[PDB]
RNA sequence: AGCCAGAAACCAUGCUGAUUAAACAAUACUAUCUUUUUUGUUUGCUAAUGUAAAAGAGAAAUUAUAUAUGUACCGGUACAUA
RNA sequence: CAUUUUUGGUAAGCAGAACUGGCGAUGAGGGAUGCUCCUAACGCUUGGAUAAGGUGCCUAAAUAUUCGCUCAUGAGAUCCCAUAAAAGGUGUUGGUUCAUAUGAACUAGCCCUGAAAAUGGAUGGCGCUAAAGCGGAUUACCGAUACCAAGCCAUAAAAAGAAGAAAAAAUUUUUUUUUAGAAUCUUUUUAUGAGUAGAAAAUCGUGGGGUUUGUGUUGAAGCGAAAUACGUGAGUUUUCGUGGA
RNA sequence: UCGUUAAGAUGGAACGGAUUAAGAGAGAAAACAAGUAAAGAGGGGAAUAUUCUCUUCUUUAUUAAAAGAAACAUCAGUGAUUAAUUUAAUUUCAAUAAAGCAAUCCCCUGAAAUUGUUUUCACUUUCUCCCCGCACUAAUGUGGGGAAAACUGGCUUUAUUUCUUCAAUUAUUUUUUUUGCUGAGGAAUUUUAAAAUUAUUUGAAUUUUUCUUCUUAUAAUUUAAGUUGUUUCUAUACAGUACUUUCUUAACCCACUCGUCUUGAAACACGGACCAAGGAGUCUAGCAAAUGUGCAAGUGUAUAUGAUUCUUUAAACAUUUUACGCA
């Protein structure tokens, strides 16, 4: 559903409200006037195929793979853990960098663009969504040092939310391993983190 | 900046609301303040403005005087917004019907046995809601005493003012700088 | 016919004769601006003023502009104004609706080839308040016929993009 | 700078020191209006003891509320605790200073029970 | 444009000071002392922290400026080289 | 006191006037520095874009672009404003007029000479010559308590006013929040905000009094140190310590 | 004013202002967790000494939830940016590839015989040729003197514009790339009505349309009708090194002794070593206006009398049917 005024085509979705205040007089409102937001959009260059690099995180310029955006403007990435040891990530546009380069573009590859895509298909935004009961259980340990560690790895690995998310990441990677690997300059590629050396300029650069 | 006369903020004149501490008008400036303010009716917001006046500018008004006001439309009533004085000089009064704020003792005897009408201004307000068939009047205003010193200087040409005095005889104020005979005349 | 003067100077040290031209004319804050309809008389009060407005003809896309971005309007009761930005037509399908003039395109077309109802119009709006100009203005200290860098005077068609810059 | 917390902006801190009182002992430290000749600060000098005016004053929606978000009321009897109990989601006691230890429990107990925020509350014991 | 001789003047030389440089070198002799590893620096005292500058903080020809540099012969000549 | 008009006086930061603006009583930005010059007049803030003025460094912006001129063995460099003339120059640069690509004569730009003073020494300083000099033109930029947008405050005016359920949480039924009508008052709107001499209003505090309803020996007043305290502010309030009515 | 200890500072004044910092103290009243259950300790209120019910403190554990701050996103408002765009208008142009035209010729521009207009001769190249100077030049060329041509330039035609052009400036318009800052308010009957947009529906119009217009009806929505959402974190905390905030030094930038008389004071003008307490527009008389208050052609009850008035009370109360003041 959309809105089309001045010929932009926005696009609309389905949001709560949830922000109450006390109101002028009597009781208390609502504050929100309004129940459709705006969806949100991308970069001009992001798709499915395309390799970036994760700029904020612990695997930090790592190169991953994109996956499927999950509807709400959130996107997935996997650089292939069993080649690269990048998991199945759900990141922001805005803390990823899109290069250029496209997996689909190696021909090999080209051929497993629907099962990839299959795989992709089945996970969703909400299967990312961590649940209170398990945070709390991981709370509760909390009041030696290797243990702690440890027990907050056993609890996130239990849940089945992260269970069937791996199953699916070990597919993609079941699926794409060999493949990949076969080209040896774009698997080194993929393997080796991105780096800003003294000869660059980023401004200048056409990334 | 900018420039603008005072500034920009306006300047009006006169009260702004009552200075009297006494109940009843206070209770009188709401009522009729709320009449003015819900009807557009000129009678009202003038009551209220004449309500508001200090002490010196409502005057006492003479009987006399009101019925020579009443004479040429003598159904109807008039409201005055001081008080109303009696007079020695006024032989008979035809039955009149007047809203005043204070009425003196003896007056209000007189206007009850000639058959009339004294009324207080909530009874106005009551009786009458937008001064329908009422006539607004007041007395004389600049005639009090005190005002018979102001105006052009007295002793500049022609002036009429007042001078003040300990006493009014021929030792006092009557000789140089008031007649021909002794230096300059008034 | 007609003709936008903007004011290019302070307050402070203004000669009397001037300051009262001014007043009349209803520029008071210093990049303040204002239609004025040429004639023989308000010429010559422009005239009297000349050394501290710029001035010009505004062309239509230049009024159409300049009324809706940045005009405001005279809204509460007599000599007691208010000034309320324009934003919808019912405010001023109450005032000019005797005149028949009413609709803010039709304000437009009133003021840009001067039309029968200017007085009101004009009067009727606020004075516009203008910003200052992007590139900034090149001396305030000379007029724009000096062959120097200079601004004040007569401007005619260059106005409107002085306008532009400054709107 | 304006210290903004939530609903509270308060737009001035550091309070407001009489001129002077740096440098003479004399001189006391709470506010005073220089007059003088001639005198910087009544000039309004740059960089120098900045006079307060009324235009620094909190907004009138706000205008005494504690960070408490309860208006503060003090107490020394707890009969004229009796209003407040109508308001105490509103308004907050504190208990005042004079009053002594075994009146001063008890109004702490009868606030307690009313449901009304207590801000001088460990006082005298 | 290029130059020269030329004054009790100027600056050295000379001479005085140099905790005027919060300046500095050499040398004689001397007080656990030195190195590596580990953990730490989360009664006036008796364990103990600071950075005006870490994130690849990369880069020894040298000489011109209306020409330079090597190399080979004997600043000259020839040939390369920026 | 400044421009302009102006009388006396050799002149004077001198004496006396005229018109206007200032300054006085007025900050702020610029003029290096300054009572008067320029800009611009000031509630409290946030962002924007400028003026006056700058943009080599001190110093925020250009070692900008573009065409000229200028070497100084005491260059020159910013209104007011912080000196310089008559007279010279086969210095260089343009002109203009004459004569037979040179001799004449003039002319005005910079430059030079004319150009001497006392503590050491002042383009504001360092410095600057393919200028950071002088004369332009071209852009771009930096730059205020001024300007625009927005918030907040007071002031001024204006609109305008003498009775009912809203939401959320639980698990359709229970719970939680609020539920306004004080007229010198409440809601809202828009404009505006310099100040000595001066005037006013609104507050605030001290000794005592009537009236009212309270704190005191499980410690009053006072005092010392304070306080996530409140007020624009005078102040008010409170904590701990002292204190003994 | 001075001592002790501790902490800090310390290059010819000291403090200060505006803004942050690093220390050092303080604190939980907003700065997380209502209820529910278990079982201790208390307190109450009601029903007709014991049933019911409301509670506060403790504990165990056990689910809420909200709140602020972040981060990104969506709007709206205000800006900055870098790309653009419509049909006009204004002496624009330029190739393209086939033809042609004139030779100091041509588009132009020079110099000459109440202003038009025409005519004279003047103006191009050259990597061409010739002659003298024969290498003479700064010159991979040349000084002088002659010719030549139309390659080059200029014009006329005919097609052609993505080979390459299609400008520039106004005019009227229409977008777009990044992006900075802002979010007051909170609508018991103007947070509606209308606008806009969507899916339908009816009739016209005309630029004739996958953003065509209007207007006929129905639903919805936001571009209307001032910011909302998701996820973290603080935190499964109880005050900690986090967080608030005082003080403390710093650091950038600024900043002259107050009072004072004065045209003009930071002054080489005067008064001020320091501190504490005291310390200066009052009271009466008579007059005035202002304003308040009572009465009103009157007004004031004077002196004084009178009272079961006699702590207060040295006040209050009272005054047989033209005293005096002012009016």
């Amino acid at each position: 559903k959309h809105y089309n005024v001045k010929g932009k085509k926005k696009v609309l979705v389905p949001v709560n409200a949830k922000k109450t205040i006390n109101k002028k007089y009597f009781g208390r409102k609502v504050a929100s006037k309004k129940k459709y937001v705006v969806q949100r959009k991308l970069r001009k260059s992001i798709e499915v195929g395309k390799v970036a690099i994760i700029l904020t995180g612990k695997h930090m310029g790592k190169r991953c793979i994109i996956t499927k955006i999950l509807n709400s403007g959130l996107l997935a990435v996997v650089g292939p853990y069993e080649i690269n040891g990048v998991p199945l990530k759900r990141v922001d546009s805005r803390y990823l960098v899109v290069t250029s380069t496209n997996i689909f573009n190696f021909e090999n590859i080209a051929k497993l663009k629907d099962d990839f895509l299959n795989y992709a298909q089945d996970i969703d935004d909400d299967s990312f969504i961590k649940t209170l009961e398990i945070k709390k259980k991981q709370k509760k340990l909390l009041k030696f040092m290797n243990n702690v560690i440890d027990k907050i790895k056993e609890i996130r690995k239990e849940d089945p939310k992260v269970q069937k998310l791996e199953g699916i990441q070990k597919d993609i990677g079941s699926l794409l391993k060999p493949e990949i690997l076969k080209n040896k300059v774009f698997a080194h590629y993929l393997k080796s983190k991105f780096t800003l050396r003294n000869d660059m300029v980023l401004h200048k650069m056409k990334f | 900046g900018i420039a603008l006369k005072n500034v920009g903020r306006i300047k009006k004149h006169g009260r702004k609301h009552l200075v009297s501490k006494n109940p009843y008008l206070r209770l009188l400036v709401k009522l009729y303040n709320f009449l003015a303010r819900r009807t557009n009716a000129n009678f009202n917001k003038i009551i209220a403005k004449r309500l508001i006046m200090p002490k010196r500018y409502r005057p006492p008004l003479s009987l006399s005087k009101l019925q020579y006001h009443m004479a040429n439309h003598p159904n109807d009533i008039a409201v005055v917004v001081g008080s109303i004085t009696d007079d020695k000089r006024l032989f008979s009064l035809k039955q009149l019907k007047v809203c005043a704020l204070r009425f003196t003792e003896t007056a209000r005897k007189r206007i009850e046995d000639a058959g009339g009408e004294c009324l207080t201004f909530d009874q106005l307000a009551l009786k009458y809601p937008t001064g329908k068939k009422c006539v607004l009047l007041r007395g004389p205003t600049k005639a009090r005493t005190a005002e018979k010193h102001f105006g052009k200087a007295p002793g500049k040409p022609k002036s009429k003012a007042r001078p003040y005095v300990r006493s009014k005889g021929r030792k006092f104020e009557k000789a140089r700088g008031r007649r021909k005979s002794r230096a300059y005349k008034k | 016919k007609v003709v936008f003067v903007i004011r290019l100077k302070g307050v402070n040290k203004l000669p009397p004769k001037v300051r009262s031209v001014f007043r009349l004319l209803r520029l008071l804050q210093v990049h303040n601006g204002v239609f004025v309809k040429v004639n023989k008389a308000t010429k010559e009060m422009l005239k009297i003023v000349e050394p501290y407005v710029t001035y010009g003809y505004p062309t239509l896309s230049t009024v159409r502009k300049l009324l809706y971005k940045r005009g405001y309007v005279r809204v509460g009761k007599v000599r007691r104004y208010a000034r309320k930005k324009i934003q919808d037509n019912a405010d001023i399908s109450k005032h000019l609706g005797k005149y028949n003039v009413h609709g803010i395109e039709d304000m437009v077309y009133q003021l840009y080839t001067c039309g029968p109802v200017f007085k009101k119009v004009n009067n009727f709006l606020w004075a516009f308040k203008l910003k200052p100009p992007r590139k900034g203005f090149k001396a305030k200290r000379h007029a724009f016929n000096e062959p120097r860098p200079g601004d004040w005077g007569n401007r005619e068609a260059h106005i409107n993009e002085l306008i532009n810059r400054m709107i | 700078a304006v210290k903004k917390v939530g609903k509270i902006i308060k737009k001035r801190t550091k309070k407001f020191t009489r001129f002077q009182s740096n440098r003479f002992m004399r001189v006391k430290p709470a506010w005073r209006k220089p007059r003088g000749i001639d005198c910087r600060v009544r000039r309004r000098y740059k960089g120098t003891n900045l006079m307060p005016s009324i235009g620094y004053g909190s907004n009138k929606k706000t205008k005494f509320l504690l960070p408490n978000n309860k208006y503060k009321y003090v107490v020394k009897n707890v009969k004229e605790m009796e209003p407040l109990i109508m308001n105490h989601t509103k308004y907050c006691v504190q208990i005042a200073h004079n009053v002594s230890s075994k009146k001063r429990k008890q109004i702490i107990e009868r606030a307690k029970q009313m449901n009304v925020s207590v801000i001088n509350a460990k006082a005298r014991l």
